[PDB]
């Protein structure tokens, strides 16, 4: 299993079912594939999380090229392109 | 706030 | 002990962790208080869903303030004004 | 039973689906409620369609509150408020 | 004969006359040309509705370029730029 | 019997078809009723032309209430307010 | 002579005095050079109409560089890049 | 709405 | 909300 | 007679025609009347002059209404609010 | 002498001093140097004047190349790209 | 409306 | 003496010169006065922390007059109006 | 005679003339008269210098009514209304 | 010594401290170095005066290449790119 | 040690937590790394501050090339790309 | 309101 | 205002 950051609990981690039984929040569905151009994760994928929006997305997708600039911008507070 | 994809 | 509609699981309820430790994802925090006027919901209270941010929210936060009204913008998916250009 | 302008068929007159399961086409909808105030309509509403989002509406949620408005509008095409930049 | 998704009937499937009797809707001529390039869909054309808007379109004339994107995209709730 | 001032002919005075069969040219439609209010004109009605879009209006539409403040306009041309950006 | 579509009479097709004795309805003046490029209209010249504006323009002067793109957006409404 | 200039 | 045209 | 300032001569003083035959200059029309209300000065009225569209108005319809305001406005340049963006 | 198209006098054709003493207006400016490119107007360069702002200029400072261009646009009425 | 310089 | 919470130190509580020697930072200036209305808080003040400009305000200056509004802003994370666009 | 604080010099105290003969650059000419209201300024007048302009104005042009709100916007830099976008 | 154009003195032209003892004004730092392009001029530099925001500034720095330009637009009234 | 120019104490210079515990201000955090570019700020550096978000940053990461550019818009003040 | 710098 | 980082 994992934990659900939303809920707390130990999880199948089902498909989210927040917007209606068919639709995900665009955070859940931000975990699975990039909101900027909505390519699936490949694993090793570099992704941060906006703290507007609530979703992850690639770090080259925000010009965010290396380790240092996504720890750099994720440690003071990442508002990503779509939120500005 | 910053992962890898796993 | 709650369901929760993004993982499928039963939880005690705890506090939504998603953007951090400090910090409920909007649409979390929007099941207990409207995002447009930061107060918590009555058990009368209206309440409709964006399906563009995924947020709930007090029908007459948006200017709707019945259900004929809530019913009507559910028929086409509502778009908050929050979330209107 | 009811005429479909969008196929040409005779139906039953079931909820547009054209969206999806959950969701009629803007146009459907506003065949039932307005667009702009979200309430049904009566029978002695002064209603006019849109040339560019399709959407029918109350002529007054426009400022239009006669024939002789709904009449001249009609003659140059109607771009409702919503589609106007 | 096909199902007509506006009213569920089998149906000849004729013109659309929801604006005027020679001009159809937007959502139905977005059936047989795209609303973006304005080229008559060809046969095997990967195209897309705007839940907005309610118009199809082509996948490329939105930079969704792969199935893959189309899927994403489609699952989450499609905003064609024409609307954004 | 009209004297059409975009051909020179005299006409029975037909609908304009510019447009298509059901629309006039707003240039037209402008003759007999205003493009901001689109009520009909009155005998007594101060109208003046937009250089612009070509339009006839109400000149109090545009706040323009005397024949001093409409002469005083065309000595310069006409910019209507839905030219103006 | 012609009909001319403002007022339905048989006309010697006149230059425009609408605006002034000496000048044209924008309309008008669109039946002999394209708004957009200011050039004289020459022999077969594909045109379309904008159902705002009014005015006839060149297709290519609005990106539109075939038959098949002129009939799709004529067809369902076309509305101009000035208008836009 | 559509024509060839003649 | 996204299929091939046949 | 009138002293014309663009060129130095004196004149029977004939309408600007600068524009065309049917039109004045702004500059022109603006010394018989407002371009902001379209209204003839008065003898009392005072006016002042744009240096960015060379026109004059009422002080009054720049929200300017004392010599004092007048004044101070010209001791740095006087930009109209038609030409400010 | 000329005529001074703003008086109707025969003229010396002075600088005009409408702004100040020292100043023009910026319609008398635009008859001996382009508004748009600051040049000097050089013998046989093609003109056109703004129904908007009074202003002389350059038709290739205003992207139109030929005679047949600044007939037709000055025909209907010329708005300068400054007066848009 | 249109002239050249001279 | 006063904490530094910029440094960690504990400070005699010295004037801010981040900016320059006349210049506190936006941030520090905002412990004693408000950025919106410029005046020094009271002891009764409910304020917040704006997450985008690290600004002290009074909640009631971005129109949040009770805890349960301010307690309902931090379960997200308060952008001030000045900072939204 | 006055200190020139632009130059160091002692003058008479003469007109500015930076911006050309007819012409005080709108810093010298705010010294005397609010670039706000375009009024002379009263002995009692509160007045602050914006740090993007250059330019004395009414702290009351600014909303600004007391020493205290003066005194608190310098702690981080003035940016006046016309400055600011 | 030269002529201060703010006081009309002779002056040693210190430093303006108008802003703050530390501080000069836009227009007498204008004097020194360009506002556009925040170089100190050069002995030659062909400079110009924008009537809005009194500032100096490099002719090439607001893309006046020549005297003859630069001449033209400072006659009629200079607004720089700043001010616009 | 160093000083604080925030509190003026003689300090171990630890990390700000005016934010939060976790999460520093925005002008502490542009010590240490660049608000444009997200980098680490490596030794030589040439780094300037924004009177208005009161934040450090690279010169080249707001097109100042040089010492003479630097000093030139930090004098006369220095409103930053992202204020504007 | 134009000069060389000297 | 100005420094290099060190
Ligand atoms: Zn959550
Ligand atoms: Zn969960
Ligand atoms: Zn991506
Ligand atoms: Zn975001
Ligand atoms: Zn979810
Ligand atoms: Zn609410
Ligand atoms: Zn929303
Ligand atoms: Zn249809
Ligand atoms: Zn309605
Ligand atoms: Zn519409
Ligand atoms: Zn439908
Ligand atoms: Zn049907
Ligand atoms: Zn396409
Ligand atoms: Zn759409
Ligand atoms: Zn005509
Ligand atoms: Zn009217
Ligand atoms: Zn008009
Ligand atoms: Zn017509
Ligand atoms: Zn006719
Ligand atoms: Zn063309
Ligand atoms: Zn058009
Ligand atoms: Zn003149
Ligand atoms: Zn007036
Ligand atoms: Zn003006
Ligand atoms: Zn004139
Ligand atoms: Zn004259
Ligand atoms: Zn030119
Ligand atoms: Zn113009
Ligand atoms: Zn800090
Ligand atoms: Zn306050
Ligand atoms: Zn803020
Ligand atoms: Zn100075
Ligand atoms: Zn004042
Ligand atoms: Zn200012
Ligand atoms: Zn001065
Ligand atoms: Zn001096
Ligand atoms: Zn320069
Ligand atoms: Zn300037
Ligand atoms: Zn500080
Ligand atoms: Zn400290
Ligand atoms: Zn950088
Ligand atoms: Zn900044």
């Amino acid at each position: 299993s994992v934990w659900c950051r939303h809920c707390g609990a130990t999880s199948a981690g089902l498909r989210c079912e927040w917007q209606n039984n068919y639709t995900q929040c665009a955070p859940c569905a931000s975990l699975s594939s990039c909101p900027v151009c909505y390519r699936n994760y490949r694993e090793e994928d570099l992704i941060l999380q906006c703290r507007q929006c609530d979703r992850w997305m690639h770090a080259v997708c925000q010009n965010l090229n290396t380790e240092e600039e996504v720890e750099n911008v994720a440690d003071i507070g990442f508002d990503c392109s779509m939120c500005r | 706030g910053a992962k890898r994809h796993r």
